RNA sequence: GCUAAACCUAGCCCCAAACCCACUCCACCUUACUACCAAACCUUAGCCAAACCAUUUACAUAAAGUAUAGGCGAUA
RNA sequence: GCUACCUAAGAACAGAUUUAUAGGUAGAGGCGACAAACCUA
RNA sequence: CCUCCGCAUAAGCCUGCGUCAGAUCACUGACAAUUAACAGCCCAAUAUCUACAAUCAACCAACAAGUCAUUAUUACCCUCACUGUCAACCCAACAGGCAUGCUCAUAAGGAAAGGUUAAAAAAAGUAAAAGGAAACAUCACCUCUAGCAUCACCAGUAUUAGAGGC
């Protein structure tokens, strides 16, 4: 008789507590036995670089000026990224440019994105 | 090596941790993708310190030494997940060009309201998706009375508001 | 009257629109949106595939378009298989002659008392309390565990009175013994695969049991087939079969050559096990697995008359009750149902004791009742048996 | 007396939400408890 | 790795790797005696045990080799000015113990 | 309200399978029997209402061997599970019906009558016009539908050409086809009629809780 | 309440606190045809044998190295069975359990109704090694009878809740591997058989570097403390009357890419606190370093027979009362 | 004297006009707030008023509350 | 989800017994050893 | 001096006499807790066996007629993830119930006397001479209807199924 409250792990009996949990993402499978198996494949994968000799503090000293805000406008950054090239190749099939027709091939595509956050 | 889980003992006591202004965006901007993880990692780092202090400061129950300096560590990390968002965003706009970043819809739901749906990664097909084809997303005629109450509640809040709003307005012009 | 009604059955399929059946167009059905609906039209979708190749969900292929699919299937005769007319449908198929009584050539080991153990019926209370009663945690265990370990203790018992003489020191006993043949016998093909326990084998094989004479004589022997009752029934039909022989041992195993089987059902239930006629019968044809498969490891195919006969003995223990045999088997003309064929010898309902009682009364005494070490004497003979 | 006596599972089950948006009566229910604004949306 | 959708995984698929994970942790000093070759935190509601060790390893390197989770529900009796129940924040802690002494 | 029907299999098999009582209750979920179900736990077999079923590649009469009667909660009769070939079935055993006995069904219907066993089953033009029959079909292969309680006897009053006309065990006329195959004599468990329960335990036990001429008939 | 001590343990640095638990004396080192049987039963199970089922590491000592371990057991009783008259009159039980009662431990429960009240701290050993050998003679003491040592054993540093264990409720089973009615009073040897989870693969795969060995040498202590309290209880002694003759115990742990042996004279059969104050007896448990006997796989046979396992367990097997 | 009283002003009221609501990341029809394997429409009814009860009966201005219909009894 | 009756599938000691759990019968009803009793003060 | 309880799991609730301080027979805010082997959470296809109860299971002795078994062939390699663990607890009157495993008073647990005085009327107990009362269901039986099948009756066939009477 009681409802106002969110539905985490503590609810009702054993299975009804065994089947939903916290925010987590599986990692593993259910084999016979009730034995799970966890594969290196479908784990979380941390690999951060090393970080010596990186001159960039965490924090940004105030002695610095400021700037203005400049959004990175798809229009602005194709235009500073794709000028060069189009400028040479006019003065010489947008393949030498690098237009992607499917990323079907790429390990980080965008639509649907395959990368995390 | 547990001894950066705890900030620079040197600085303990001190009442204040002298410590700098949040990158700015534009200016983060200018940094390279490398120096970008380089700058997250090293935020994880301050941002733990900030967490693990504050954490033992309720334990201690006393104030703490250098208050904004989480909630800065928090700002300058975000400013530069807001570059990171840029970049992919930049990067889905030129390849493709879709324009939420995880592919979707809008329809409308058994509530009968219009909503937008996300669809989900999965392996099996919608032609026998054993799951999916369980979700009814139809509405027969069911559904009027309730929409158009709905409709109703609406308008009822935006007259009221606005009638908050002008009468607000004719005592504040009262007022001169 | 067909079994089974229609209502669990699937669901009968609503009838498809003529929408569908229009000639030239096709119509705009649910394929673009993502709603089994009533809104639009149903969405038709053809036979799609899963290209990914994934333990989880691989179906197996056709079996029709299996790579080993015989149009002569398999009479098998697996650890499950109970015989339709219990020892007579064992002779049927095996092609063996039985004798009433055990054979004397072993049997003569145990006339003298020298091969005995020193308060043998002692030690075999002993092995009884450590069965029926001192077995695991509970108060009073069921036979299901014991009557193994009962198997067990003797075994073991029989192991730990080889300090008389090495000559059975030359043996093993392995588990985990499966076995697999195959017999051509009258028109019938048939695939004998057994797991068993208490593969028992050594270097050199047993000499033979009886006489040539019994094996000339063996022609006289008639199989007394059933009627209706055809005696390939009780079997499993294996319309999948494959070809081999299988020793049940890879290469490279010293002392390979079977001597004797120990078989019991450890079924909770007098239901769940097989019957006591059953289950002799049972050790029958297992046993004649085993010597055929022994057979096609030392000479192969060869449907004649083998030059040295293939003996090997089983017994199946009930828990206290015992039944043992031996057979001898010197001939593989098995199409051809006369001549010389195979010959056992048994002793049966060589029972340990006739209960076990494991708390008084107001009175009787507690523990085994009815002991008869008489036919452990016979069994600890049997262990040294061809030695 | 001791009528009350609940259980979890048939909580769920006799006063859930795939149960209660079974029938499209019960989504008349949900829409009805929506335009009268509560939170306990279903039980 | 918190607030988003992993990509789908197959049989053999590539090792999902990570850009800048954001599950940020805490550890604090324990409450009761405790042994000593364990430290414990105060891990956000996502990552896994092996995700624990995983950060560890790539912040300090540290020797994991046991983990541990136990959800702390937050309490419910506490109210506010217009008398609610208002639980407070739920929490599921995590203990590595660490290696070679 | 979404019971599934307790007769699930559809393959003959030798074995009983567990089934799920309706208890007079049903699919509407409210009782439409009074009195019904609920006796004790018993499971459900195969119960064969052809009595000469042609087995795979096979054809004409069979002979085969029974294990045993044993009260069977599914009939009120003996049981006749009996192995034939490779095919076992259970029939209702007869009157005189015994283990070890041999029994052939035939569906050869001959010149003139034919002098069967007591518990063999052959077709209406190979029996006599007088005789002791039971487990009666309504047509040629639709099983053994009338004549099937324990105890209970039929005899066929008439034989036409291609025709026998019987009385039921309610001494009803009913006329068939003589290309309906029936078993000659009783069944078995007979006087079941004459017996006392004693006390309401018994009849609580059957599956209940407390409570709340004709013309001639044809086939052919 | 009582407190669960899993023989196959998983916890780190877990020899110490298991052996506050046991107070016992943790000290090193120890108190023909038989190569070619041992490698015989080896190419049986690995190659001489056709698995139907596929060899899945899901069952990797689970269908191969205990009955390995049980073939070489068994052919070594047959063989030495020249040698020691004593195996005669033994018996080889095979996968069976046997359970103890460990009484030490006393502190307020924390916090709730039952608040300051002492509470019997009991806890309940109950575990199998693969395989026991059970002698009718008890074995002769390998120190003497109270044999003072120079080292004391590492005591706990904080309650039994900080390092891996749980405490239900099960029901006090104290048992010798059979009842008291049984005639085998006494044991002749142990055989263990280390379970998957732990492997040493999986101890490399894990940071643990060195406590494969704490593994080894908890699982015995604990198997050695289980057949010394089932020597106890069947000599009728009791916490109530404390037992003076020495608990003599032998056993061998393996896991298959490593052998060990390990040894036992235990003293208090009474452990617990109300005896703890009159206590100047200590029990003491002996073992060695484990090492590896099978080395590698050929196709065939295998190569490089460590002659020191089995020649250790021939000693391990032949020692008799007097 | 204490309890107490009293105080404006929150925002509601109707109208005028005008067409509105629905994507921080996420998850959300299984036990809704959990990342994953082989089915829809089918006439609203009824009282009330007949002094009880039954056919009948509702769920811009102007002609005109006239022509139509009423157990020709109440009205619509 | 109490209780009435039934199904599924467990338990205790001697039946027309009781009961842990799921599920089913909806008022113009079901259920009823029929008390013109029950089905949430 | 009490304890026919108590200790656990089950269900069910949801941190609810843990810690540091306030002052409300003399509750509020902040901080800390419960680190699994037990229990869930499962199980790669297509066919094919699965009559021989259990009661200490060997006899006798039955009826209410039995609560539990694979096998064949193909495909398949990588391992320890996630979630419950606390407590003086749950439903109701402003008398009671709670399924299951151990201890049958005990190793655990608990306090009916706020303080006094010793009135009647009452309530509970002890004692008292002398006398010793001054209808419904149902077995059994009878009657009636129904000659037969795929969702109840029924996977049944008039020695059957249903309805009435005593
Ligand atoms: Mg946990
Ligand atoms: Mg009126
Ligand atoms: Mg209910
Ligand atoms: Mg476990
Ligand atoms: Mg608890
Ligand atoms: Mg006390
Ligand atoms: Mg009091
Ligand atoms: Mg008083
Ligand atoms: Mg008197
Ligand atoms: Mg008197």
């Amino acid at each position: 008789a009681d409802r106002m409250s969110k539905w985490t792990s503590k609810r009702g009996p054993r299975s009804f507590r065994g089947r939903k949990g916290r925010g987590a993402k599986g990692i593993g499978f259910l084999t016979s036995g009730w034995r799970f198996v966890q594969i290196k494949e479908m784990v979380p994968e941390f690999v951060v670089p090393d970080l010596t000799g990186f001159k960039l503090k965490p924090y940004v000293s105030y002695l610095a000026p400021e700037s203005e805000e400049t959004p990175l406008t798809a229009a602005q950054l194709f235009s500073e990224a794709v000028a060069p090239a189009i400028e040479k190749d006019f003065k010489d099939n947008l393949e030498k440019y690098g237009f992607e027709p499917t990323q079907e091939g790429k390990l980080f595509q965008l639509y649907p994105r395959n990368f995390l956050r | 090596g547990l001894e950066e889980f705890f900030d620079d003992p040197k600085n303990w006591g001190q009442e204040k941790v002298k410590s700098g202004a949040a990158w700015t965006c534009q200016q983060l901007r200018n940094k390279s993708n490398e120096d970008l993880h380089k700058l997250w990692y090293v935020l994880l780092k301050e941002r733990n310190m900030l967490l693990t202090l504050e954490q033992e400061a309720k334990r201690q129950r006393l104030p703490m030494p250098s208050p904004e300096r989480l909630d800065k560590v928090v700002d300058s990390m975000d400013a530069l997940d807001k570059v990171v968002q840029e970049r992919e965003d930049a990067l889905r706009l030129l390849q493709t060009g879709q324009e939420r970043a995880r592919p979707g819809a809008w329809r409308r739901d058994i509530f009968g309201r219009i909503i937008w749906h996300k669809f989900k990664q999965w392996v099996i097909p919608w032609h026998l998706n054993k799951r999916y084809n369980r979700k009814r997303f139809f509405a027969l005629p069911y559904v009027d009375h309730f929409l158009r109450l709905e409709r109703e509640k609406r308008a009822r809040i935006k007259a009221r508001k606005e009638n908050l709003e002008r009468k607000k307005a004719k005592i504040l012009l009262k007022k001169f | 009257y067909e079994w089974g009604v229609r209502s669990t059955r699937k669901s009968e399929p609503p009838p498809l629109d003529r929408v569908y059946e229009i000639p030239g167009l096709e119509p705009i059905t649910f394929a673009g949106k993502m709603h089994f609906v009533p809104w639009l039209a149903r969405p038709i979708f053809p036979p799609w595939d899963r290209g990914y190749k994934d333990p989880r969900f691989y179906r197996s292929p056709p079996l029709h378009e299996h790579p080993l699919y015989k149009d002569q299937a398999c009479y098998i005769f697996h650890h499950r298989c109970r015989l339709l007319e219990g020892v007579k449908q064992a002779l049927w198929l095996t092609k063996t002659k039985l004798i009433e009584g055990l054979p004397e050539k072993v049997l003569s080991l145990v006339d003298d008392p020298r091969n005995h153990i020193e308060n043998q019926d002692e030690c075999v209370l002993n092995v009884i309390s450590h069965a029926r009663l001192w077995q695991t945690t509970e108060e009073i265990p069921k036979r299901e565990t014991y009557c193994p370990v009962i198997v067990d203790n003797l075994i073991q018992l029989c192991k730990s009175q080889i300090l008389k003489h090495p000559s059975l020191a030359r043996r093993i006993c392995v588990q985990n013994s499966t076995f697999s043949a195959t017999w051509n016998r009258e028109s019938l093909l048939l695939q004998v695969r057994g797991s068993g326990g208490a593969r028992l084998s050594t270097k050199d094989p047993l000499p033979t049991i009886a006489s040539r004479e019994e094996i000339e004589a063996t022609k006289n022997h008639v199989l007394e087939t059933f009627y209706p009752i055809s005696p390939i029934i009780d079997l499993h039909e294996c319309n999948i079969y494959d070809v081999k022989n299988d020793t049940g041992f890879q290469e490279g195993y010293p002392y390979p050559y079977p001597h004797t089987l120990y078989l019991l059902d450890k079924a909770n239930l007098r239901p769940h096990r097989l019957q006591p006629d059953q289950l002799r019968a049972k050790m029958i044809l297992f046993a004649f697995g085993s010597a055929l498969a022994q057979a096609r490891l030392l000479y192969g195919n060869d449907a004649k008359v083998l030059e040295q006969p293939v003996v090997v003995q089983s017994v199946g223990t009930d828990g206290r009750v015992f039944h043992f045999l031996v057979f001898q088997l010197n001939t593989t003309d098995l199409d051809c149902n006369e001549g010389v064929k195979n010959l056992a010898w048994v002793d049966s309902d060589q029972l340990l004791y006739q209960h076990f009682w494991c708390l008084p009364v107001i009175v009787e005494p507690v523990g085994p009742v009815g002991f008869k070490p008489e036919t452990f004497r016979k069994f600890l003979a049997l262990y040294l048996h061809g030695a | 007396g001791n009528e009350y006596q609940p259980s979890n599972i048939k909580r769920k089950n006799k006063h859930g939400w795939v149960r209660r948006l079974s029938t499209p009566a019960g989504v008349q229910v949900i829409l009805r408890r929506m335009l009268k604004g509560r939170k306990s949306l279903s039980h | 790795a918190r607030n988003v959708v992993y990509p789908l995984y197959r049989l053999g698929g590539p090792q999902l790797r990570v850009f800048r994970t954001n599950f940020f942790i805490q550890l604090v000093r324990p409450g009761v005696a405790q042994p000593e070759d364990t430290v414990q935190f105060r891990i956000p509601m996502e990552m896994t045990r092996v995700d624990l060790r995983n950060y560890l390893e790539g912040i300090y390197n540290v020797p994991v080799a046991a983990v541990r989770t136990r959800v702390q529900h937050g309490s419910n009796k506490r109210r506010d000015h217009r008398n609610v129940r208002i639980k407070k924040p739920d929490y599921k802690v995590a203990y590595v113990q660490l290696a070679h002494g | 309200a979404n019971f599934v029907s307790w007769k699930s299999r559809t393959k003959y098999t030798i074995t009983p399978v567990k089934m799920r009582k309706s208890g007079g209750r049903d699919h509407t979920g409210r009782i439409r029997v009074h009195g019904i179900g609920g006796g004790h736990k018993q499971r459900y077999r195969m119960i064969d209402f052809l009595r000469f079923r042609p087995e795979e590649t096979k054809s004409g009469p069979f002979e085969e061997k029974v294990i045993q009667v044993r009260y069977d909660p599914c009939r009120s009769a003996d049981i006749a599970l009996v192995a034939g070939g490779s095919r076992k079935r259970w029939i209702i055993a007869t009157e005189n019906m015994q283990a070890g006995d041999t029994i052939l069904n035939s569906n050869h219907i001959g010149r003139m009558a034919v002098a069967a066993r007591e518990g063999d089953a052959h077709p209406l033009g190979a029996l006599p016009v007088g005789t002791l029959i039971n487990n009666v079909e309504s047509e040629p292969g639709r099983g053994a539908q009338y004549i099937r309680a324990a105890g209970t006897c039929g005899v066929l009053l008439r034989k036409v050409n291609g025709t026998a006309i019987i009385q039921l065990p309610s001494k009803r006329q009913m006329q068939v086809l003589e290309t309906c195959v029936a078993t000659v004599g009783r069944v078995s468990n007979v006087d079941h009629n004459k017996r006392v329960i004693g006390k309401a335990g018994r009849n609580r036990w059957l599956g209940k809780r407390p409570n709340s001429l004709p013309p001639m008939k044809s086939y052919v | 309440m009582k407190y669960m001590v899993y023989p196959q343990t998983f916890a780190l640095n877990a020899d110490r606190w298991y052996q506050y638990f046991t107070k016992t004396v943790f000290l090193s080192g120890l108190p023909a045809a038989l190569r070619a049987v041992a490698c015989d039963c080896l190419l049986q199970e690995h190659f001489y044998l056709r698995r139907r089922r596929r060899v899945h590491r899901y069952e990797e000592s689970e269908v191969i190295s205990l009955p390995f371990l049980d073939q070489l057991v068994s052919t070594l009783v047959g063989l030495l069975s020249p040698h020691n008259p004593a195996l005669a009159a033994a018996a080889l039980d095979y996968r069976c359990p046997v359970h103890f009662y460990w009484v030490r431990g006393e502190e307020i429960i924390p916090r709730g109704h039952r608040r300051g009240r002492i509470d019997d701290l009991r806890y309940q050993i109950d575990d199998k090694p693969n395989n026991q050998i059970r002698i009718s003679k008890q074995l002769a003491e390998f120190v003497p009878l109270d044999y003072s040592v120079p080292i004391e054993i590492p005591t706990i540093k904080c309650k039994p809740d900080k390092l891996p264990l749980f405490k239900r409720q099960y029901e006090n089973h104290i048992f010798v591997g059979s009842k008291t009615a049984d005639p085998c009073c006494y044991g002749h040897t142990q055989f263990h058989l280390l379970p998957d989870k732990l492997r040493r693969e999986r101890l490399l795969r894990q940071n643990c570097a060195d406590q494969i060995e704490v593994v080894f040498r908890a699982n015995a202590i604990a198997s050695l403390f289980a057949w010394t309290g089932a020597q106890a209880m069947y000599q009728g002694f009791w916490s109530e009357a404390d037992v003076t003759r020495p608990f003599v115990s032998q056993a061998v742990i393996t896991d298959g890419k490593y052998f060990s042996f390990f040894c036992y004279q235990l003293n208090t059969l009474a452990l617990t606190t109300q005896a703890d104050q009159n206590n100047p007896r200590k029990n003491i448990c002996w073992g060695t370093q484990s090492k590896p006997l099978y080395e590698t796989i050929e196709d065939n046979d295998v190569k490089g027979f460590n002659d020191d396992v089995l020649l250790q367990i021939v000693h391990f097997l032949l020692n008799r009362p007097k």
